[PDB]
């Protein structure tokens, strides 16, 4: 068969985010959750840290 | 302005189809409250931000 | 009689003020109904005996 288009596991995207820190302002509450409360909104936090 | 015409070529001449992997389910007794009726039962494992 | 108002001389001069440090703050998802609403949002990390 001609084969056309091909498959991918995970899509990417056109738009993407960006982010510039600042090394100076760290709160001292270093707060928790479960493992299941980590993984859904996991990655997100750690754009915006 | 030629780049940005570059860039329509890319978008236009695109074939990609999407394949459902590495999904998994997680519990009700393990997800806060607020965390538990925004996810339809089963998310994509690897998430992206939002 | 002397050691009792030794005591008291320790205790008048005194000098000391509490600094906040270590303070951790828990999820609603990661505790007891009954160890809930008896925590006022953040406690100190090095809770003491009660």
């Amino acid at each position: 068969l001609s084969d056309d288009f091909k498959q991918i596991s995970d899509p990417k995207g056109y738009l993407t985010y960006s982010v510039k820190y600042e090394d100076q302002f760290t709160k001292k509450d270093k707060l928790r959750a479960s493992e299941a409360d980590d993984r859904i909104v996991g990655p997100t936090v750690n754009l915006f840290k | 302005v030629s780049g940005l015409l570059m860039v329509l070529f890319k978008v236009m001449t695109d074939n990609r189809l999407v394949i459902v992997g590495e999904t998994t389910t997680p519990m009700s007794n393990t997800l806060s409250t607020v965390v538990n009726n925004v996810l339809r039962t089963t998310y994509h494992n690897n998430v992206g931000v939002n």
